[PDB]
């Protein structure tokens, strides 16, 4: 079929400075490419890191050399480890997938505070 | 799918390797749904043709280049790209087994490889050849009683082009080109190759010299194949003539002949050589009323070399002569020879075959075309000790065949546009490096290219009415082409 | 009067499949210096090791006639390695000689055989004389270039090269045997080949005939003094043996029959083996490039023994010997088993200076070597134990 | 689908120019390149026209180098012939077709291609005594 997906779209959202897990929930077909964005007051989304699932994974120039993404294709899931305190950058944070033509999924998202 | 096989030779990038039973392969351009965009990327570090895709924001406040697309304006329209075949590349093609002969031909036409769309036949005895020969040699014989075609035609051409049409789902079209008469035809023997017919035209001499070309088409045709069009003459200039001569032949006999003929629907190109004479040439021979009724374009050189401006000339003409097309006969390597005469696997020129291609499009030109398509890993075989460079490369004794560099640079261009989509315009709002085209295809979908020649990485945005906007970044030494559907 | 052909009898059971193995092993040379050469210089040579194999033969096609007076048939053989005997491994060793294809080609265009064709592809792609393989694709086969380019015009021509090629599990061809009903003595004679009495490469009639046995059996009956005619097939001609000593192995007597010295020797009735007229080449040496459709190839035992001193003073590293370089044969005289038995070949190629083409130097005329083989037969213990009962 | 309304087909006294109408519509002329096509009954397929709507073109058959005259009218999105002068033999079926290329039957590497030619309609027939 053309679309072959449901909805789904839970995104798990753990707390702190700690490891974010986003799993895919429901029936998929094909997937091609998933990833994060991140959101701040009187701005727009921004796009941190990706992961295509048979390549490489890009990252941001401001945020290059202080994360690390890690992922799973048995379960779907994608483990985003955020370093102990080290982002003083707090803002809203979504969970983005193309999964299926394909059609983009649009999740709700998670937030989080990290000030002086 | 199947992955790329990587191996270097001792220079900046690499190359791939291909034996029996082993290949690689792409899959048929995807359109995403409404509301995504889709890219492909090439670069240095050893990505090819890297598939990825994205969102359209709503509204975007940020300040930094911002490319305008305005799809009101409609410019010229675009023909199709194609290569040459010579002796040598039927020769070097043929000693190989027989799944390794179906693969290289899978890998030009099929959709499964970058799609082609013409292709050059040349008369007879080019220079890339072990020997010399003419179709007639007998001598004084006034009508052409004699007429042949040696053991090389009909034995190393014709199948292979017979077989090039069985895995091809667009049009194909060809052409022909002379390139030096018969010695007795030759009134004086100046110097070797080219020569000069002295007289004037209508004599017998001209008369004979024109019933060539009708005479090579109809035997041609008996194997069902039928040309597109005809050129005058190759590097008409012998370096040492006027362009005087050209309007009086043109005008009496060549063109009448034709038309008469059976053969009434090929056409007629003008000039095969350099552009740095373009404007002159031209003056003489289009004011003439006899001489315009039969032109139908013009053909051009192309050096590799961007010294000489192209405003002054190839801009300028436009101007004075509307409604007649222009088109780019060979992308001919300068071939200086002093420097080694193959490299494997070489990114800086690769740079060269992209950076012409753009150039050319923004002047009103459309079509391309290159010289060669396969060669031996010393040089061509070559009967006066000249060498050059080719996309793929072919070893007998191992049996397998080498892409390079310059093959993707050419497949970014040639897969993804077809024949008979225009140019709409794009404007920039501040001074930038970057090189970026924009077409539309018939249906009303978009396509836009980009290169970048630096080591610093931009960030970019495009903005459009219908849908929306985009954001990205491009890297440096990279290659790089955007899809999108529009409602 | 035991030993006859019929069916369901001893001997039918032992023509049928042979009860005993053999053995094959192959020696090579090396170049020393092949700049000097080319310049005024006398050649420089060095030995390498035996690489042992293994062989199986089968005979099949098998049909009776002509009222038990006639037979048929065709023989198959398999060759398989063996590791531990051998010097070292074929596949990681390699050796430098010549360029044959190349001599070969330049062959055809002296005798007018596509002229044109093989003149202009020799300057379009250079070509050199030495060349570095290894031992498997040498002897087994591997795949040229200018065979390839001249394979397009004439799709008769096959485009590899390969001194055994095609030669595992392989026959020869047809042959016809007598079974010997009628008198004892013709047992096991050839008599027909490929519906041909004789051969027709040779001038004289009396020299183009075939005679004499296979020579894996010989008649029931062996007596002190007589000549054993034999008939081999990788020379184009037949030869003779003579009665040499008694002997005695394993407590059975035996006698030894051994190759005679005027085989090959520049003297009367020798002409017929000269082409294309009376003119020979020399005495130890023969022409075989009929045999060998086109290829200059020269016949001759190991080291250049019984030959001329030439020969011998031509290239350096040469030394003969008697022991190691013979061929014997021992026979039972009561029933006509053999027991003991070594044969020697080798092959020699002719090199010259030509004058159009420049790939061959200033090089004076010589005759090169190139290899040389071995093979043998030993009896075993259990065997010998089970033929005393019945001998 | 796409509707090729063909009209005009017909016989009319002696000495007067026939004219044939093909009409379109689902799509926009002006990226579309249409061609008449002519068949009789056990007869080897033959083409009469062809128009390029990128580029204007006025590929002819070798029967009639002139006699006809091909216009067409992006304002109704219709194609129109017009006859010269009738050959005693005129009987045969018109067929107005479609393409993906610029008149392939006249300018491409095989002689007389018929593969790309779809969304084929009716056709219509007139006849002229011999
Ligand atoms: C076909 O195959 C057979 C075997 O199936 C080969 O026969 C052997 O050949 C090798 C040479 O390749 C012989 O090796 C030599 O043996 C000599 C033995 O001599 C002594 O023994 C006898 C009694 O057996 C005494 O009478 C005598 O006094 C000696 O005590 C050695 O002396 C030789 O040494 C010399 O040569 C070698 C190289 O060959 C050098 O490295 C030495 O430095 C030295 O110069 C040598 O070892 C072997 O003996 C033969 N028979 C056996 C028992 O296997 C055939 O040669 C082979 N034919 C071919 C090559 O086509
Ligand atoms: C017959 O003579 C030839 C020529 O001498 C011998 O071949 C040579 O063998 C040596 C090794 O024994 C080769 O040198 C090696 O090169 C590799 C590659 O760099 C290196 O890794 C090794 O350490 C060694 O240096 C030599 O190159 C080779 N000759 C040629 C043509 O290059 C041959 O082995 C002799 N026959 C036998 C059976 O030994
Ligand atoms: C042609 O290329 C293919 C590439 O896959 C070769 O296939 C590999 O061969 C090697 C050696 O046998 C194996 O180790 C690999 O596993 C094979 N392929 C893979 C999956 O990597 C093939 O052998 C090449 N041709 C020849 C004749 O060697
Ligand atoms: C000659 O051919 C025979 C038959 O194919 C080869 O013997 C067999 O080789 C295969 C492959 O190694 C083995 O699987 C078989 O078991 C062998 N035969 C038997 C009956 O065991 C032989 O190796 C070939 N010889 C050469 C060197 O080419
Ligand atoms: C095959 O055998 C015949 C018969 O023995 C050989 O013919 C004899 O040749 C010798 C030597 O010239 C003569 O002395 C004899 O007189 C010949 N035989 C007869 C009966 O006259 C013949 O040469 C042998 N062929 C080969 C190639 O060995
Ligand atoms: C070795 O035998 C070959 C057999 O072909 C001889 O080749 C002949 O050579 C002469 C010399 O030009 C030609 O006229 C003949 O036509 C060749 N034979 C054939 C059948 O083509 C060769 O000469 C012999 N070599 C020696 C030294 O005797
Ligand atoms: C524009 O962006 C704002 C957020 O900055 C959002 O609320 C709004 O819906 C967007 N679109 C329009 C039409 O204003
Ligand atoms: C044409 O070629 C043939 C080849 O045999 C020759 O006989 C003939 O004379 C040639 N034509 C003329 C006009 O000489
Ligand atoms: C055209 O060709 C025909 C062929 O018979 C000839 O009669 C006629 O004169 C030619 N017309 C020209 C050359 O103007
Ligand atoms: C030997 O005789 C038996 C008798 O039936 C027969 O089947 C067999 O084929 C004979 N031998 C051969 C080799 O044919
Ligand atoms: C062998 O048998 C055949 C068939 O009966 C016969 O023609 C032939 O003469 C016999 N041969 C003898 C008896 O020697
Ligand atoms: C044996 O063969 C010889 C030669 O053909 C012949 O003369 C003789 O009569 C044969 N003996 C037989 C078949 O009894
Ligand atoms: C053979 O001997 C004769 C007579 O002595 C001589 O003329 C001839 O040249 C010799 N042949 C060889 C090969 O030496």
């Amino acid at each position: 079929q053309v679309q072959l997906v449901e909805s789904g779209g839970g995104l798990v959202q753990p707390g702190g400075s700690l490891r974010l897990s986003c799993a895919a929930s429901g029936s998929i077909f094909s997937i091609n490419t998933m990833g994060w964005y991140r959101q701040a007051p009187g701005k727009e989304r921004e796009m941190v890191a990706y992961i295509i699932t048979f390549g490489s994974t890009n990252y941001a120039d401001s945020v290059k050399g202080r994360f690390t993404i890690s992922g799973d294709n048995a379960n779907n899931t994608m483990w985003l480890q955020m370093n102990s305190l080290k982002p003083e950058d707090t803002a809203v944070y979504y969970c983005y997938a193309a999964i299926r033509t394909y059609t983009s999924y649009w999740g709700q998202g998670t937030q989080v505070t990290v000030p002086p | 799918a199947r992955p790329c096989i990587p191996k270097s030779f001792g220079y900046s990038s690499v190359v791939c390797v291909c034996n029996a039973t082993y290949c690689d392969s792409f899959d048929p351009p995807t359109f995403p749904a409404l509301g995504t965009f889709s890219r492909y990327e090439s670069t240095r570090s050893g990505r090819r043709m890297e598939l990825s895709m994205g969102p359209i924001q709503a509204n975007h406040t940020g300040t930094g280049l911002l490319l305008t697309l305005q799809p009101e304006q409609k410019f010229q329209k675009v023909k199709g790209f194609g290569g040459a075949m010579t002796d040598a590349a039927a020769l070097n093609i043929l000693a190989l087994s027989p799944p390794a002969q179906n693969l290289l031909l899978k890998s030009y036409f099929s959709e499964e490889g970058i799609g082609y769309n013409i292709i050059r036949v040349p008369m007879a005895s080019c220079d890339f050849s072990i020997r010399t020969y003419t179709y007639a040699d007998t001598p004084d014989d006034f009508q052409l009683h004699n007429f042949s075609l040696p053991e090389e035609d009909t034995k190393l051409k014709i199948p292979l082009i017979h077989r090039a049409l069985q895995l091809a789902q667009r049009p194909v079209s060809l052409l022909a080109s002379p390139w030096t008469s018969p010695t007795w035809l030759k009134t004086n023997g100046a110097v070797n190759g080219k020569g000069s017919l002295k007289g004037q035209p209508g004599d017998i001499y001209h008369q004979t010299w024109a019933r060539y070309f009708v005479k090579f088409l109809d035997a041609y045709a008996e194997h069902k194949l039928q040309f597109w069009a005809v050129t005058a003459e190759n590097e008409p200039s012998a370096g040492l003539f006027t362009p005087e001569h050209q309007r009086d032949f043109i005008a009496r006999d060549l063109g009448p002949t034709l038309a008469n003929s059976t053969h009434h629907n090929v056409r007629l190109l003008m000039l095969d050589d350099q552009r740095l004479l373009l404007p002159h040439w031209a003056k003489v021979v289009l004011t003439d009323p006899e001489a315009a009724k039969y032109v139908h374009g013009i053909a051009v050189h192309w050096y590799l070399d961007f010294l000489a401006p192209a405003k002054a000339t190839l801009g300028e003409t436009h101007r004075l002569f509307p409604n007649t097309m222009l088109f780019a006969s060979e992308a001919c390597v300068g071939s200086k020879f002093w420097e080694q005469s193959v490299r494997l696997g070489s990114w800086d020129r690769g740079m060269q075959y992209s950076h012409s291609i753009i150039t050319n499009l923004l002047y009103h030109v459309v079509g391309w075309t290159d010289w060669n398509l396969a060669l031996n890993p010393e040089g061509g075989p070559n009967w006066v000790r000249n060498f050059v460079d080719s996309p793929i490369i072919v070893d007998i004794t191992k049996d397998t065949f080498y892409k390079q560099p310059m093959f993707y640079h050419l497949g970014h261009f040639s897969k993804f546009i077809p024949e008979g989509s225009q140019r709409v315009g794009l404007v920039a709002s501040q001074k930038n490096d970057l090189d970026a085209v924009a077409l539309m295809h018939p249906d009303g979908s978009a396509v836009v290219v980009v290169l970048n020649r630096s080591s610093k990485d931009v960030p970019l945005t495009i903005k459009d009415p219908a849908v929306g906007f985009l954001e990205t970044i491009s890297p440096g030494y990279s290659i790089h082409t955007y899809l999108w559907r529009r409602q | 009067k035991k030993i006859v052909l019929r069916n369901g009898t001893e001997a039918f059971d032992s023509w049928e499949k042979p009860p005993l193995p053999v053995y094959t092993q192959f020696y090579f040379f090396n170049v020393t210096n092949p700049e000097e050469i080319l310049r005024g210089e006398t050649p420089r040579v060095e030995e390498v090791g035996p690489y042992t194999y293994r062989e199986l033969r089968n005979k099949a096609n098998i049909q009776f006639g002509d009222n038990g007076t006639t037979i048929s048939a065709v023989s198959n053989k398999a060759y398989v390695f063996e590791r531990d005997q051998s010097v070292g491994d074929p596949k990681i060793d390699l050796i430098r000689t010549l360029n044959i294809p190349v001599l070969t080609v330049i062959e055809w265009s002296q005798v007018h055989f596509l002229r044109e064709i093989i003149e202009a592809m020799l300057k379009a792609y250079q070509q050199k004389l030495f060349v570095t393989h290894t031992v498997d694709e040498l002897l087994w086969g591997y795949k040229d270039e200018i065979l390839s380019l001249i394979h397009v015009f004439r799709p008769d021509i096959s485009p590899y090269f390969g001194l055994f090629y095609e030669k595992n599990g392989t026959n020869d061809g047809d042959y016809v045997f007598l079974t010997g009903e009628d008198s004892y003595l013709n047992f096991t004679k050839i008599v027909e080949w490929n519906g041909k009495t004789s051969l027709d490469w040779w001038i004289t009639d009396k020299c183009n005939m075939i005679n004499g046995t296979d020579g894996d059996s010989f008649h029931p009956l062996i007596t002190k003094d007589e000549v054993l005619y034999v008939f081999p097939s990788d020379f184009c001609r037949s030869v003779y043996i003579t009665f040499s000593d008694y002997e005695s192995v394993q407590g059975l007597p035996a006698f030894r029959y051994k190759v005679p010295a005027e085989i090959l020797a520049n003297t009367s009735d020798n002409a017929g083996f000269c082409i294309p007229e009376g003119n020979c080449l020399g005495s130890g040496v023969l022409n075989v490039s009929i045999c060998k459709n086109g290829a200059p190839i020269i016949m001759s035992f190991p080291h250049f023994y019984q030959a001329d001193e030439r020969f011998v003073s031509a290239i350096e590293g040469m030394h003969p010997n008697q022991e190691d370089h013979e061929t014997f044969v021992d026979i039972n005289p009561l029933t006509g088993i053999i027991l003991k038995a070594a044969k020697r070949f080798q092959i020699n190629i002719y090199v010259k200076k030509l004058d159009d083409f420049v790939e061959t130097g200033d090089i004076r005329t010589m005759v090169f070597p190139v290899m040389y083989l071995n093979e043998s037969v030993h009896i075993d213990k259990e065997t010998a134990s089970r033929l005393k009962s019945m001998i | 689908q796409v509707q090729l309304v063909e009209s005009g087909g017909g016989l009319v006294q002696p000495g007067g120019s026939l004219r044939l109408s093909c009409a379109a519509s689902g799509f926009t002329l002006d990226y579309y390149a249409i061609g008449w096509f002519r068949q009789a009954p056990g007869k080897e397929r033959e083409g009469v026209s062809c128009i390029s709507s990128s580029d204007g073109s006025t590929y002819y058959a070798d029967s009639a180098k002139g006699r006809f005259t091909i216009s067409r009218d992006n304002a109704k999105n219709t194609v129109y012939l017009q006859m010269n002068s009738l050959k005693p033999e005129d009987t045969a079926v018109y067929y107005c077709a479609t393409d993906r290329g610029q008149c392939t039957y006249y300018s491409s590497g095989y002689y007389r291609d018929l593969r790309w030619y779809d969304y084929w309609g009716q056709g219509t027939q007139v006849t002229v005594p011999p």
